[PDB]
């Protein structure tokens, strides 16, 4: 397929690219670069989301208040289920969180001039946005083989994370999906952003 | 000198040791050389401040106390009160005294960043510049105001700096051991004699 | 007529999944929801359907600017039937599978036209949504 040189071949399905429906062949290398960038974005968001869901279930929260105007403490918001937490965040807070995220996304598409849908793709490459990814240089100690291993672990962990986040979100809402009898938190499986 | 050579003049047995890999980091997209200089100057600053903190804790916790007063106006002194623990003496000091001490240290830090070649941009980490060209202010240098440490000839000076780094690291560990024994019972086997409380410590005012 | 066929097929293959899944799922918190599309459109506030129609009209007008007649559209020899240029992911750059994708779009659009017609008229016959009407046969 077009997905041979790409760095996502796992050890669990074997060393062959798992594309049973052949979506990699359908489209251009630009299309496949878009797919890789989307996969890495979903991976990263799912890791962050699963950590956030674990935090919400645990109940640990920031000491303080979200808004000095509205009576919305983090202690108050922690008592709701994980998605009603976001539902209970203030509208202006949600607006500026989304503003920051959108600014990051626009600058990722803008300032990284060799685009992922272009020659010299670098699909998941967001380093170039200086001080954004790994500001402390933790990966700077790593060689090429170690970096390749870490990237493969990134994709594996994020794939598992995006499976798991959907699993926990739907398990209570539709009972019997996950065979485990653990009583998952109640609440929606989908929230509108505003 | 290089990271490996330094960590080998500091401790041959341990050698270079950096699990976080911050020596190769790129803070603020400035460059590994500048960021390594920043890291070295911070350790030396932390070590120096920590050694001073240890000796000050030892001197003022035992009972030694200055006679020239602080509050002024013939007012009673809160910090000079029984065997109060040093963090509580700092709390008991007036707000103006704490603010002006912090601002004086701020001027020292500003002058360190200002005078001389910067530690990040090809300057020796830990060198304090000399108080020169300041209008209407002539003062002794912070490092060696009496200047009685001339003659090392750059043969013993680097080894003395290595001893400084060490001693500084050990002083960080010692003073944080004091604080941890003080605010966490049983944190250290010794140091139990220290009083059970200090205050927030990480809050000056 | 290929420009109309493709437009109709695209509308219908957006409609048929929408009609078939709006019984099962609701947009969270939407008012006036009904599982069957006809009383759903009857109950939903008119100023939501108006905004949907305005969105569609804006897209149509801006895509077909100065080309709304049989001659004016396709006055340009390059302008192909139904090639409005909407391909953000650039599947069309790969020209090996372009014929396959075009034929698949055409067949799926036609099947969607027939499917949406069937769903709507079966709902008229039964008074119940598509899945309920289907499962009450067996
Ligand atoms: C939406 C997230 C997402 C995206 C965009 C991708 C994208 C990709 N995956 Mg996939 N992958 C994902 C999630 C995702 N994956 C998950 C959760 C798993 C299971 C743990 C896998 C497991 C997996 C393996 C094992 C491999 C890939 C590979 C690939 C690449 C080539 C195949 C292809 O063309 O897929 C394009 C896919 C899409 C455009 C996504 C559309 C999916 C449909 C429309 C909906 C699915 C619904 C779902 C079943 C419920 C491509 C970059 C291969 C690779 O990296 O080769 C180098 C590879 O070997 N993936
Ligand atoms: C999908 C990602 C995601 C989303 C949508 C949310 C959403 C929410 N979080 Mg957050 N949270 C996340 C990830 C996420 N979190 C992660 C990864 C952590 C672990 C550090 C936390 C830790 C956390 C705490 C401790 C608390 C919240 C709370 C909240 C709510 C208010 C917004 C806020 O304070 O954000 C805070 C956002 C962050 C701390 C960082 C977000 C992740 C970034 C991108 C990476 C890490 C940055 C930095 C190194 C740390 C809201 C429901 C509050 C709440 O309702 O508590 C019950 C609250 O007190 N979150
Ligand atoms: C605040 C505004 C904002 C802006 C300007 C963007 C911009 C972008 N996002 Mg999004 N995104 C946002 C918020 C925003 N995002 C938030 C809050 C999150 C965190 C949950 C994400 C998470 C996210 C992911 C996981 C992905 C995007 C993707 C995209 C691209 C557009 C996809 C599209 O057209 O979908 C239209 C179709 C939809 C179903 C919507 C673009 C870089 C995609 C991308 O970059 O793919 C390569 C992608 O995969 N975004
Ligand atoms: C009040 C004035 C003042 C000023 C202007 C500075 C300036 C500086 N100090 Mg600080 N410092 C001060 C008081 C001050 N200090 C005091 C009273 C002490 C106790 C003795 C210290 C002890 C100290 C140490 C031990 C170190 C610094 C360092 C720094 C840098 C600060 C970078 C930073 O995190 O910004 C603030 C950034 C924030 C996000 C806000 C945090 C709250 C800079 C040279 C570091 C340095 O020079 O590294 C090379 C360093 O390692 N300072
Ligand atoms: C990581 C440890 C740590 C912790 C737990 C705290 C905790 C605190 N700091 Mg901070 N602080 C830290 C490191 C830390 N600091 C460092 C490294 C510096 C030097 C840059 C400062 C410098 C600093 C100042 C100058 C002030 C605080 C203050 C505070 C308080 C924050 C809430 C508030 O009233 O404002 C709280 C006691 C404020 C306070 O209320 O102090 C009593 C305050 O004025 N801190
Ligand atoms: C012909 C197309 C069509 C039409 C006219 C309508 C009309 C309606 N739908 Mg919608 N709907 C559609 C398709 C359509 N739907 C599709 C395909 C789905 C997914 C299964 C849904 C799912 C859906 C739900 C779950 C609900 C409605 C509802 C409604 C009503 C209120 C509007 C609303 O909330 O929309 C909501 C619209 C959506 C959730 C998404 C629409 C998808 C669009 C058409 C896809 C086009 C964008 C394209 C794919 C993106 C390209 C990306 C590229 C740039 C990369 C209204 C009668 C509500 C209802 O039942 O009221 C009675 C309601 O709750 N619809
Ligand atoms: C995708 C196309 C499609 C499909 C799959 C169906 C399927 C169905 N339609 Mg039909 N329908 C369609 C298009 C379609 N329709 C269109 C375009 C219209 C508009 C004119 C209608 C109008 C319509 C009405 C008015 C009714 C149906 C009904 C039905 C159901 C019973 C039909 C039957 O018993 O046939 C039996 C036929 C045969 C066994 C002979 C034909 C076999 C050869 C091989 C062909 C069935 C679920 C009925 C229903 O809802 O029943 C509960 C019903 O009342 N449909
Ligand atoms: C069978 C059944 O019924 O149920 C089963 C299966 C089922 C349903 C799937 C379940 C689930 C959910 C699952 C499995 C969820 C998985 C979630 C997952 C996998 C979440 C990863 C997050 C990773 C993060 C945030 C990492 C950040 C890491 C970062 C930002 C780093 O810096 C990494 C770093 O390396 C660098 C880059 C450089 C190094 O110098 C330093 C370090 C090392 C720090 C169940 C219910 O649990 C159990
Ligand atoms: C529990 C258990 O089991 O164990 C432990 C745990 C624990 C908590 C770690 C413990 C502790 C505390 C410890 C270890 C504390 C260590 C503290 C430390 C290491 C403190 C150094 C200060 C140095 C200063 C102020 C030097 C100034 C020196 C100055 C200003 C100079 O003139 C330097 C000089 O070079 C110049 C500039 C010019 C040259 O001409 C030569 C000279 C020399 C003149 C205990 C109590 O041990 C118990
Ligand atoms: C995502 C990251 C993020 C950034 C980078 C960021 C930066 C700044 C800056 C600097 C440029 C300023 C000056 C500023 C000021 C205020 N922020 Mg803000 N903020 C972020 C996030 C949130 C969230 C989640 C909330 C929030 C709020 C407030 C309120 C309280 C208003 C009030 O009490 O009505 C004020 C005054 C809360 C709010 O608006 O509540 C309705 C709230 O929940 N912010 N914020
Ligand atoms: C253009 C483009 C893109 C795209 C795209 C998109 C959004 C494509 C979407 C396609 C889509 C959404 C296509 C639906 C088809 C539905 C069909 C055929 C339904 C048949 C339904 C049938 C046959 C149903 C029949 C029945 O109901 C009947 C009539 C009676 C009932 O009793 C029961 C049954 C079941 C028997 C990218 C990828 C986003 C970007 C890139 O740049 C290029």
């Amino acid at each position: 397929s077009a997905a041979d040189g790409m760095e996502g071949i796992s050890h669990e399905t074997g060393m062959k690219t798992w594309d049973p429906l052949g979506l990699a062949d359908l489209g251009s290398p630009a299309t496949l670069a878009f797919f890789r960038h989307a996969e890495l974005k979903h991976c990263r968001v799912a890791m962050a989301a699963f950590v956030g869901w674990l935090v919400a279930v645990s109940g640990v929260h920031f000491p303080g208040l979200c808004s000095f105007s509205e009576g919305v403490s983090f202690e108050d918001i922690s008592k709701l289920t994980p998605l009603e937490q976001w539902a209970a965040v203030p509208a202006l807070g949600k607006a500026q969180i989304l503003l920051a995220i959108g600014i990051i996304e626009h600058n990722s598409e803008w300032k990284i001039k060799p685009h992922y849908m272009a020659a010299g793709g670098k699909p998941g490459d967001l380093k170039g946005l200086k001080s954004f990814w790994d500001p402390a240089g933790l990966t700077s100690k790593m060689s090429a083989a170690k970096l390749e291993r870490q990237r493969l672990s990134e994709l594996k962990n994020g794939r598992a994370a995006m499976i798991g986040i959907i699993s926990v979100l739907i398990a209570h809402n539709v009972p019997g999906s996950i065979p485990l009898p653990i009583n998952f938190p109640a609440g929606p499986s989908l929230i509108l952003p505003f | 000198l290089t990271k490996e050579k330094l960590a080998e003049k500091l401790n041959p047995a341990i050698g270079y040791y950096d699990p976080l890999g911050l020596a190769t980091a790129d803070f603020w997209s400035q460059g590994n050389d500048a960021t390594w200089g920043f890291l070295r100057h911070s350790e030396i600053k932390h070590g120096r401040v920590a050694m001073a903190a240890f000796v000050g804790f030892c001197v003022q916790s035992n009972g030694i106390h200055f006679p020239f007063d602080f509050q002024g106006g013939g007012v009673s002194q809160a910090q000079y009160a029984a065997g109060l623990s040093p963090p509580e003496q700092w709390d008991a000091l007036p707000f103006a005294a704490k603010a002006q001490i912090i601002l004086f240290i701020g001027f020292l830090e500003w002058w360190s960043e200002f005078g001389g070649q910067h530690y990040m941009r090809g300057g020796q980490p830990g060198k304090y510049p000399e108080f020169k060209n300041i209008p209407l202010h002539k003062m002794p240098n912070l490092f060696d105001p009496l200047g009685l440490s001339k003659g090392l000839s750059a043969e013993q000076r680097e080894t003395k700096l290595c001893a400084e780094i060490n001693n500084g690291r050990l002083a960080m560990l010692g003073v944080f051991g004091f604080y941890c024994a003080e605010k966490i019972p049983g944190s250290v086997p010794l140091l139990s004699f220290i009083k059970p409380y200090a205050g927030e410590i990480m809050g000056p005012f | 007529a290929r420009e109309a066929e493709l437009k109709h097929g695209r509308i219908c293959m957006l409609a048929a999944p929408g009609y078939f899944f709006q019984e099962f799922f609701q947009l969270p918190g939407f008012p006036g929801y009904s599982p069957n599309g006809i009383e759903a459109v009857s109950s939903v506030s008119p100023e939501a359907l108006a905004q949907i129609v305005i969105f569609m009209s804006v897209i149509e007008y801006n895509s077909n600017l100065n080309k709304w007649t049989m001659d004016t559209m396709f006055a340009d020899p390059k302008r192909e039937p139904g090639n409005l240029g909407f391909d953000p992911l650039k599947f069309g750059e790969n020209k090996n599978t372009r014929a396959r994708l075009e034929m698949a779009e055409l067949k799926n659009g036609r099947l969607a036209m027939l499917a949406f017609s069937g769903m709507v008229h079966q709902t008229f016959v039964t008074g119940k949504p598509v899945w309920a009407s289907l499962q009450d046969i067996f």
